[PDB]
Formats: structure tokens, C-alpha cells, sequence
């Protein structure tokens, strides 16, 4: 059981509609805690989780360090868009997107499990730092321009330094400073609703509301037989208050409801639940 | 080539009239990042708050749009999404049973 | 903290 500090960068051009835009968000597990948007008047790194409102007293240079980092990053991806556009011999007319995802996965006692730094151009893989954190994989011929640049500059070592160092150290600071929010293991609120459609066919919908973290498993069973192939599993959604929701639906023979059970697996649950429906 | 968004429209809590709640419009699985998301109140644009841009491991984006809403029986709730992958803006209605 | 940003 690990925790994660992950960052997400999106920089897209407005080919005739202002300079490019740069947006960066940071996550600890499934909770967002920081943001940066280059469109603001004088853009700054800003808190998005409660415990981040105390980082100014705990680290008096955190906001200016990261604001300077993000504003700098916005500049280099602005140029990066033009470089990559020339790599593919693309015109100035279209809009294009650079995406970046990096962070660390850390096991219980503060031990690093894996770092990563992956980038995409127009929604497809471009270059990624390998698992040994010492080499890059370019996805196409155009990305070999970037890989040759980054190899000769030794950028993999600087990435490994961060991923093995500050990434683990700040995931630990965040975990402890935000233990209330992050180490939370809230089970879902579960219940089964009902929507007949015929005098002859009926929908059973098994809900799970307000759970954190996002990982959850909903399974429908008929007399102990898994009905995964026959159910309608909706994509998990953010509840708007730092938690999540998800339901699984089945269509059953009317009158034969009590042979169907909903199996719910969540981390903040004592044991997996088996749910029947009852009038 | 553009990826088309998937849209769920919902309340945070099991809804009943009078009691105020939170109406959300979750838009995910799309690309390029530019979009227009508004929650409409009887076909009219509400004032809303939009989440910060993030993306999934398949590089598709997701956004949450929300506003304080008070359920009634006389008024309608819709979310109007527009994206380059759509021929025209798509409007989804908030159904008491999402 | 943010990591370093490298130029494409």
C-alpha cells in the first residue's frame, strides 16, 4: 500500500488568440492541493487543499519558490511548443498541446517504489523517462530531437535526483501535514434503488456515495455468480467535496430480486459488503 | 482525431425539493483541452465554478463544473457542453436518478 | 515542490 505525489502539466497554443496557456496541478493520491494558471494577472502557485494554507508558516519560501518555478516553466513550454511544431513540420495555424505527468510512488516506510516523467504531444505519447530513471524512450522520430537534447545535457540524472529526493520528502511532508485529509479512509454510503421498465423487467441500481480514496469495486451477483459482463458500470465521479461516487446497475426478472446481491469493496471498509434489496 | 467528452450530470446528495444541494457536470475523456461547459437553469446560463484542468493516464482531460442549486418542481436543469469533437453543443439534463 | 522543467 503506497501513496503518490503526482503533477500534471498542460500547455497548449492559441495559434492566433493570445500567447500559449500553461496550467499545472498537483495531487497527493486522489486529492488536489496546488494549482497554477498562466492566464491570471500575475500568476502564482495557489493552495487547493486545507493543509496547504499552513505551508506559508512552515516553509516561508514555498510559494515564491514554486511560483517562480511555474512561471519559468510556462516560458519554456511556450518555446517547446514551437520547437515540437517544427519537429513535425507543422504550420503556425493549428493549436497543439504538450502534456506532462511526473511524480513518485512511495511504500509505507518512506521508501521509493517508482518515479516517472512522461510527456505527450497532441494526446499521444512523445517521450518518457524509463523505469531505471536513467534513460528516455522517444515514441517517434520527431521526439528523437528531444531525447538527444536531454541525453547530452544529463537531464535524467536531475530527474532522478528530484524523484528520489524532494518528491519523496514532500510527499511525506504533505501526508503528515494533511493527515486529516489524506490518511482518511471514508467508506461509501451504499443503498439500492429501483426502476421497473416493463411489467416484466426491472433495473436494480447499487449506489456508493461519498467515499475516499477513489478506488472501489462494485460487483453484482446472481446466486453467487458474477454478473460483471451484464451490468452497467458508470465511471467514478467527483462528488464536489473531495469524495467520489459510482453506481452499478442490473436489469433483472421482475419478482426475482432477492437472488441478486451487490458486492462492495473499499479500503475504508471493515470487510467487503454484500447488499440485497428489500421492500 | 479529437476525443469526444463523456458527460454525467448530478447532485451531490440524494435530492428533494426545498433542501439545497450541489449540482455538478462531470466532463471527461476529451481532447483537445478547450471546451465550453455551463450549467443551464431553464435554458439560461448560471454562474458556476470550474475545476482545474487535469488529465488521465490515457492523456484525456476531465473537468468538474458546479453551482449551489435548490431543487424545485417548476424548473429544469441542463449542462451544455461544446467541444471540437462535436458537430454542435450537446445538452444533458440533470435527472433525479442519474 | 515542482520538479525541474526541461525544454523540448
Amino acid at each position: 500500500g503506497f501513496h503518490s505525489l503526482r503533477y500534471f502539466y498542460t500547455a497548449w497554443s492559441r495559434p492566433g488568440s493570445g500567447e500559449p496557456r500553461f496550467v499545472a496541478v498537483g495531487y497527493v493520491d486522489d486529492t488536489q492541493f496546488v494549482r497554477f494558471d498562466s492566464d491570471n494577472a500575475s500568476p502564482r502557485a495557489e493552495p487547493r487543499a486545507p493543509w496547504m494554507d499552513l505551508v506559508e508558516q512552515q516553509d516561508p519560501q514555498y510559494w515564491d519558490r514554486n511560483t517562480r518555478n511555474a512561471r519559468d516553466a510556462a516560458q519554456t513550454y511556450r518555446v517547446g511548443l514551437d520547437n515540437v511544431r517544427g519537429y513535425y513540420n507543422q504550420s503556425e495555424a493549428g493549436s497543439h498541446t504538450i502534456q506532462r505527468m511526473y511524480g513518485c510512488d512511495v511504500g509505507p516506510h518512506g521508501r521509493l517504489l517508482r518515479g516517472y516523467d512522461q510527456l505527450a504531444y497532441d494526446g499521444a505519447d512523445y517521450i518518457a523517462l524509463n523505469e531505471d530513471l536513467r534513460s528516455w524512450t522517444a515514441a517517434d522520430l520527431a521526439a528523437q530531437n528531444t531525447r538527444r537534447k536531454w541525453e547530452e545535457a544529463g537531464y535524467a540524472e536531475r530527474d532522478r535526483a528530484y524523484l528520489e529526493g524532494e518528491c519523496v520528502e514532500w510527499l511525506l511532508k504533505h501526508l503528515e501535514n494533511g493527515r486529516e485529509t489524506l490518511l482518511r479512509a471514508d467508506p461509501p454510503k451504499t443503498h439500492i434503488t429501483h426502476h421497473p421498465i416493463s411489467d416484466r423487467e426491472v433495473t436494480l441500481r447499487c449506489w456508493a456515495l461519498g467515499f475516499y480514496p477513489e478506488e472501489i469495486t462494485l460487483t453484482w451477483q446472481h446466486d453467487g455468480e458474477d454478473q460483471t459482463q451484464e451490468m452497467e458500470l458508470v465511471e467514478t465521479r467527483p462528488d464536489g467535496n473531495g469524495a467520489f461516487q459510482k453506481w452499478a446497475a442490473l436489469v433483472v426478472p421482475s419478482g426475482e430480486e432477492q437472488r441478486y446481491t451487490c458486492h462492495v469493496q473499499h479500503e475504508g471498509l471493515p470487510q467487503p459488503l454484500t447488499l440485497r434489496w428489500e421492500p | 482525431e479529437p476525443r469526444t467528452p463523456k458527460i454525467q450530470v448530478y447532485s451531490r446528495h440524494p435530492a428533494e425539493n426545498g433542501k439545497p444541494n450541489y449540482l455538478n457536470c462531470y466532463v471527461y475523456g476529451f481532447h483537445p483541452p478547450q471546451i465550453e461547459i455551463d450549467l443551464l437553469k431553464n435554458g439560461q446560463k448560471m454562474k458556476t465554478e470550474q475545476s482545474d484542468l487535469s488529465f488521465s493516464k490515457d492523456w484525456s482531460f476531465y473537468l468538474l463544473v458546479h453551482t449551489d442549486f435548490t431543487p424545485s418542481t417548476v424548473d429544469e436543469y441542463s449542462c451544455r457542453v461544446n467541444h471540437s469533437s462535436l458537430a454542435a453543443p450537446h445538452m444533458v439534463k440533470w435527472d433525479r436518478n442519474n | 515542490d515542482f520538479a525541474n522543467t526541461f525544454l523540448l
